[PDB]
């Protein structure tokens, strides 16, 4: 504790040599490795690794895409990693055009297991999937290892490029007119309940709004035909406890200026999606309400 | 150990060990700057009077 | 520079054999009443909040208001303690009974150490102990609390054979992994004070409403906007069989009720949601990204 020692700048690693240079410089030992600079070593983003099989790799190769992980009892496969255009398949929102379009794409044993798994439970779907983040970095192989970004900014190593959040058409929607300078981006499963099963309706509602009260105000607006059908089968039958009827997680945030189509471009067959370009992500947990 | 007489048991000598030990109390005073206090210190502006 | 961290020392000598026990728990939360520089041993860890009388729910509303701290690293005479920052990544050790897979949101739970002995017994010092709290996925958490306010509610009931044994059967979770079974909150044929607080925080929420909200969705079902009030009016009627040829043809509705005390009512219906609010919203602390085999350690970005 020097009065100098407080009145010192705080010290950037850049300026240090690094750590491995460090420990050359004092013991002069050459090493065919170039540590002389050190990769990856400015990443805000977090990430982490993922073995995916190669039946869930299609429409993935391009970076930006969600992974969800899907408990599925048997505890051989403990789990399964979906995106989520294989989770379009299952919901109602999609197009019928779309659906057969892209349904066609996951004709793998290894993706049919997720329609079954789908199929199989009695208890609701967002209690099966934990979002885990966005595709980069795919390891395209016969068993692709995909990196996915917990948070932080989706970009190339190098920061050469900056990857996208590409989210299918039919599931990005917009409450409002008149766009914010920012907006935050959730993802919002909501089931519309009817007799043999309560099929779910997937979509992505990128909004200003941050607060949760003013949030859900606003989602039951045109959600309420699916709240009025739960609150009228929750009277049709007794002795049947169906809980929440739209789920919302925070997904993340996009500056509101970088949304505009696009399109998917995979065994030549384009798939329009938007694409929000500088998507932040800031993962946040499934939130149940009426 | 004194020397016994006659008829009366005599006195075992006894070697004893014991032990000390050390005990710790450490402790601590926070003193604060104010982040306006420290920019005025490292950097500085137009230098006017 | 040095990373920020939070010394403590032990008032009571510590043995070459129990320093060796705390380099196991080197990388593990500890929980710390308040956030401080200094701190003695008893201030450390959850045994401060042990009591006869006080069950389950006093460690958790008091455990979510202390400060997280993994322990940093050992100095013999000194122990660091580190403060997560929310948004870093972490390493815990596996304190929790149930093994985790990547990507799982974790939550603190009080210990939850059922009657037959297995590992638990590390570091007895001076008549104390270093409990530490469950690690454990947010489903085990969501359903042990409702296992819990369950046996609550049977605890009046245990003359009988049928409760006698559905008590039992959510005794012992069956969990994908090895199965722990839950230690049952009555004792002495007599519930404790926390979880009967609880009950009644449930039943009152679940009883005061249905005698109030009658006067109000009368009212409220007259204008139409939304469209369901009147379907939810029936709602109201609480029958699982279609009705009778006899009473029902609107849920009862309280009579004449004196000016004020609807008020009363009115407000005590809110007292108790604010007793439920400890257990109604469990929330995350960290988001394991990658675990190491043997499930062991992992590495959890926090979150809080």
């Amino acid at each position: 504790m020097d009065a100098r020692a407080v009145a010192k700048r705080p010290r950037d690693p850049a300026d240090e040599d690094n750590e491995l240079v460090t420990a050359l410089k004092a013991k002069r030992e050459v090493n065919t490795i170039s540590v002389r600079y050190l990769y990856h070593a400015d990443h805000q983003a977090l990430t982490a690794r993922f073995f995916v099989p190669e039946g869930l790799v299609e429409f993935e190769a391009q970076p930006g895409a969600l992974l969800i992980r899907m408990e599925t009892g048997c505890d051989s496969p403990r789990h399964l990693y979906i995106s989520l255009y294989l989770l379009g398949i299952r919901a109602s929102n999609v197009s019928a055009s779309t659906r057969c379009l892209l349904e066609s794409v996951y004709t793998a044993s290894a993706a049919r297991a997720a329609l079954q798994w789908l199929d199989l439970g009695p208890h609701l779907l967002h209690r099966r999937l934990e979002t885990l983040g966005c595709v980069k970095t795919v390891s395209l192989g016969i068993t692709s290892l995909l990196t996915c970004v917990m948070r932080g900014y989706l970009y190339n190593t190098l920061k050469t490029e900056v990857f996208a959040l590409m989210i299918p058409k039919d599931m990005y929607l917009t409450w409002e007119e008149t766009r914010g300078r920012l907006q935050y981006v959730y993802l919002i499963i909501v089931y519309d309940y009817d007799g043999p099963e309560t099929r779910p309706g997937i979509y992505v509602l990128t909004s200003s709004i941050a607060h949760w009260q003013t949030l859900v105000d606003v989602a039951r607006g045109k959600f309420a035909r699916e709240r009025c059908s739960f609150v009228n089968r929750r009277i049709t039958r007794p002795r049947q406890i169906p809980l929440c009827t739209g789920v919302i997680q925070k997904l993340g945030w996009c500056l509101a200026d970088d949304i505009h189509t696009s399109f998917l471009v995979h065994k030549e067959l384009k798939l329009s999606v938007v694409r929000l370009d500088n998507f932040s992500v800031e993962l946040g947990d499934f939130r149940e309400f009426v | 150990r004194v020397a016994s007489g006659a008829g009366l048991p005599t006195s075992r000598q006894t070697t004893i060990m014991v032990t000390k030990y050390s005990e710790k109390s450490p402790i601590t005073i926070p003193f604060e700057l104010s982040a306006a206090c420290l920019t005025y210190l490292r950097e500085t502006f137009e230098g006017t009077i | 520079a040095m990373e920020a961290n939070i010394f403590c020392t032990f008032d009571h000598k510590l043995s070459i054999a129990d320093v060796g026990k705390l380099t196991k728990l080197v990388a593990a939360v500890v929980p710390i009443p308040q956030r401080l520089h200094l701190i003695k041993h008893y201030q450390l860890g959850l045994h401060q909040f042990v009591d006869h009388t006080r069950g389950y729910v006093r460690l958790r509303g008091l455990l979510r208001n202390m400060t997280l701290t993994l322990m940093r690293r050992v100095e013999g005479n000194q122990i660091l303690l580190h403060v997560p920052t929310h948004g870093l990544l972490y390493t815990v050790l596996n304190t929790g009974p149930v093994t985790w897979e990547k990507g799982d949101a974790l939550c603190v739970l009080p210990p939850l150490f059922h009657g037959p002995l297995a590992r638990e017994n590390l570091l007895t010092l001076g008549q104390w102990e270093l409990v530490l709290p469950w690690i454990v996925p947010m489903p085990l958490a969501l359903e042990i609390n409702q296992r819990l306010l369950i046996m609550g509610l049977f605890s009046l009931d245990r003359s009988y054979e049928e409760v006698k044994a559905a008590v039992q059967q959510l005794q012992t979770i069956t969990f994908r992994d090895a199965t722990f079974t839950i230690p049952d909150p009555v004792i002495d044929q007599h519930l404790l004070i926390d979880m009967k607080t609880a009950c009644l925080s449930m039943s009152m929420v679940a009883n005061l409403a249905s005698e109030l909200t009658m006067t109000y969705v009368r009212k409220l079902a007259l204008e139409d906007s939304s469209m369901l009030l009147v379907k939810c009016q029936e709602l109201l009627m609480r029958l699982d069989r279609e009705r009778s040829v006899g009473e029902p043809r609107t849920p009862a509705r309280p009579q004449h009720v004196s000016p004020d005390d609807e008020i009363a009512r009115l407000s005590a219906l809110f007292v108790m949601l604010r007793q439920l609010d400890d257990l109604i919203r469990e929330q995350v602390v960290f988001t394991v990204c990658d675990v190491s085999p043997d499930n062991k350690s992992a590495t959890c970005i926090f979150k809080g």
